[PDB]
């Protein structure tokens, strides 16, 4: 599920005070075991 | 070619079905009929009846 909204002001303190409905985008039929989560970042070089 | 049917070569293909905890993926086709309107008809639309 995913959505996007703008905020203009950064204020890196807390999530915005607002309601939003999360619309589905895709469904996946493989039923493999999942127990842990890991994420990536885009870092190319010092620049 | 000169050998008999008993000694002739035969091509054999073996299929092996199995069931697991998977959500079922590889099964066969479902056929559909025409669509009728304005008549009292029992229907089966993709599992809803
Ligand atoms: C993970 O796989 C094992 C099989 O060793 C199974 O017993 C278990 O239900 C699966 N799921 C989780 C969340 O452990």
């Amino acid at each position: 599920y995913s959505k996007h909204t703008p905020i203009i002001v950064r204020e890196p303190e807390d999530l915005p005070q607002g309601f939003s409905a999360l619309e589905p985008l895709v469904d996946l039929p493989i039923g493999i075991n999942i127990t842990r989560f890991q994420t990536l970042l885009a870092l190319h070089r010092s620049y | 070619p000169t050998y008999g049917v008993g000694h002739q070569p035969y091509r054999v293909v073996v299929l092996s079905f199995e069931l697991l905890h998977a959500p079922a993926t590889v099964c066969g086709p479902k056929k559909s009929t025409n669509l009728v309107k304005n008549k009292c008809v029992n229907f089966n639309f993709n599992g809803l009846k």
